[PDB]
């Protein structure tokens, strides 16, 4: 690795190769090769467009009990989780979702961002879950949801899914997988070559 | 100090390279920046891309001394043999003088 | 027509001595081992006219870390290099850590070269973390107090 | 020229105004090495104090002159957009002091490609400048494309 | 070629000649070992010339404080050494706190 | 430091120490001894062209 | 190569130092027992040199 | 000395010419200065081309 | 310097350093032997014409 970056051999010839052009990059075939860089590049904070949150929910949970709905007490709701999502700047929203049940196999869902002092606490539904006669969701698997404006960054929106969620005799609710695709800045830590020829920074 | 108090006197700067291997050697285990190895970026430990430092602890070679004795053994044997080469092309000098 | 045994015998004798060298310098903290790179020297014919040293490469892998003790010894882990000054002003760099205080309080290797750093300023002095790097001392000198001024 | 990396969730200083002196007074201080017409380095130190998100106003001083005015008016002002990209107030036309009578430099700040995104901390990525001080010849090369550099 | 070699072979001598003195004075009141630090001797070619012996560090860590039942003998915990003149006025410097 | 009185300090060697670093530096010093019989052994056979 | 054996023996002569000076404060009053703690010494090679 | 003071006696000078290949070798390890390598540039050691 | 009864000063010779410089000066005689069997072939070969 020379000193403008390049992959070159002992005797200074460029390394060649298909190169990374988008976002996310991904190697486009359909170009001619040319030399290989790694920049040290800081590389830039992509704002949240897709969020995934799998949870499973237990049948012989009781309704809550203290109406109507408060995000600071915790009997006025069933369930609460956390996501981290990022805006334009890659400044960390925490969307708390509070799972309160209504009646049989239909489950509120809140959205609440708590990195914003500012933002008022919900007062009505975000979206309602259905699940059918045996966990198999139903209906309400997405919806958008729109983060508070911190610090002057950008506002990101997303589409924040709730796809093969299923709803049986589970012991309790607990999640099982929450996926986001943004990130905060980060600086080149390590460079790396695959088997099949890729050159990845990490 | 002695009253119960301390004071910080300075912090310990730490240099990292686009390449190591660019790095000339002077000596007296000290590497000097040249031009193949472009310019130092300076930074503190355990922040950005450097490692934290190990406190009563000194870091040897790295050198393995069973590879360095078999890789002498072969370069060894390549040594004779290209003196073997040379001898070859010494007699075949001699016969052509010879004639 | 010795261009090709020549270059071999020259070759070898290089790889031979960088193996010396490599197994003189086992015992210096902050040494990195050597490798001699090879090339080949076709020139027009196809005869294959010799070989060259292409350069020789160092191996910056990281060394066992060994607790001699002495406090002033810092071992580094990872990528990074200590950086030192002479009494010139130029600028070096070394993986070794074995210092001392000189009879000037200088921060020094064993070979006198003065450490460097970000110094402290003020009071109560705070790291100059972007003032430009400086070599470190630990004066003697007796501390001043501080007036009390918040309880 | 002078990039560097702000954290958008850093608190406005409290300290009001701006003190060289009060460390609590400014987020972020850096400093670069000019040289001036005959020679000497000037250690410029440059502040930044957030005061509105997406505002940080700039601060020069002349480290190296003992006879420099205490600075009471911000140099300039860095706007950062909503991605986090600069928008203007990158470049600004800074003057040093004087030093034993030597002509001060005048000379272009440029803060380009500098971004204000979600950091760990306020970290300069890079500074540099086209000065330099008297130079005199160590040692002269003839590179692979023929060049002839003296260093 | 047989520089380096030679460097070598001397540069082990002295660190085996500092673990002799060290091993040969484990028993002496007062005594700090010793470490040898080597340095290599890159002089523009990358060949490695050799390597040399820096210099010879001390290692001023306390020692066990062993009881011996005289008065005249006392010694220093932590930093500190006895100061010590000879016939000519000379000083010296000294940890072994056995005096008559 | 202060000073104890009825007492010496002792030396600061330890002898598994000490016997270790033996090991390890004449294994080296027959390292560097193999390098110059390698050494001479080039130098014979290019004597003997 | 021997870094880590030599490792290996000054951890286990510094548990046995630590042994002996708890034994020889077995009467000693107000004393606390002290005991090594000992950890892996990875450096990039999945060898784990000491 | 000993006054316990050290005292300077003199600074060893060196010589660096513009042309080390056109000086005269003189025999006995020694060179002498000529018109081909020029004359020769004085100075202290370890500063500028020393 | 000082006078220590009851005791002598040694010899200052090493044997490892001196043997080494053995081979050394042995490997340099064999080299000039050999210029001066080359420079023997070539006073052979010009009487020989």
């Amino acid at each position: 690795l020379d000193e403008n970056r390049n992959l070159v051999n002992m005797q200074g010839m460029q390394l060649t190769g298909y190169p990374a052009t988008g976002t996310p990059p991904t190697i486009q075939q359909g170009a001619n090769p040319a030399p290989i860089t790694i920049p040290n590049t800081l590389m830039a904070a992509k704002s949240t467009t897709t969020a995934s949150m799998q949870i499973n929910l237990n049948s012989t949970d009781p309704v809550p009990s203290k109406t109507p709905f408060s995000v600071s007490d915790a009997d006025s709701y069933n369930k609460k989780g956390t996501v981290t999502v990022y805006d334009s700047q890659g400044n960390a929203h925490d969307m708390n979702v509070y799972f309160v049940k209504t009646k049989d196999n239909e489950w509120a869902v809140y959205t609440h961002d708590s990195s914003d002092p500012a933002a008022t606490a919900p007062t009505t539904a975000s979206t309602t879950l259905k699940f059918n006669e045996n966990g198999i969701l139903e209906s309400g698997g997405t919806v958008n949801i729109t983060t508070g404006t911190i610090n002057g960054a950008t506002a990101a929106t997303f589409s924040l899914s709730f796809l093969n969620s299923m709803q049986q005799n589970t012991g309790a609710n607990n999640i099982v997988a929450t996926n986001q695709n943004g990130y905060k800045p980060g600086d080149l830590v390590s460079y790396q070559i695959n088997n099949d020829g890729t050159v990845v920074g990490n | 100090y002695s009253n119960e108090q301390e004071q910080v006197l300075g912090q310990i700067v730490l240099a990292n390279f686009a390449n190591n291997e660019g790095l000339a050697s002077q000596g007296d285990n000290v590497w000097a920046a040249t031009q193949a190895s472009g310019v130092a970026l300076l930074g503190t430990a355990g922040s950005g891309n450097f490692g934290k430092l190990t406190n009563g602890a000194l870091e040897a070679s790295n050198v393995d001394l069973s590879k360095e004795l078999v890789n002498m053994i072969v370069a060894q044997r390549n040594y004779q043999s290209n003196a073997q080469t040379i001898k070859t092309q010494d007699q075949i000098l001699n016969t052509l003088v010879n004639l | 027509s010795f261009s090709q045994a020549v270059s071999g015998l020259n070759a070898a004798a290089t790889n031979l001595d960088v193996i010396g060298n490599n197994i003189a310098n086992s015992a210096t903290y902050g040494f990195k081992s050597g490798t001699a790179s090879f090339a080949d020297m076709f020139a027009g014919s196809k005869v294959g006219l010799g070989v060259k040293v292409a350069g020789i490469t160092q191996d910056f892998t990281d060394g066992t870390t060994t607790n001699t003790g002495r406090g002033l010894d810092v071992a580094i882990s990872q990528n990074g290099f200590f950086r030192l000054v002479d009494s010139n002003g130029s600028v070096f760099y070394s993986r070794n850590g074995q210092f001392k205080l000189d009879e000037n309080r200088n921060l020094v290797n064993m070979q006198g070269m003065q450490l460097t750093g970000y110094p402290a300023t003020g009071t109560p002095p705070t790291i100059q973390q972007g003032a430009n790097p400086a070599p470190i001392t630990i004066p003697n000198t007796l501390m001043a107090a501080k007036s009390t001024t918040t309880a």
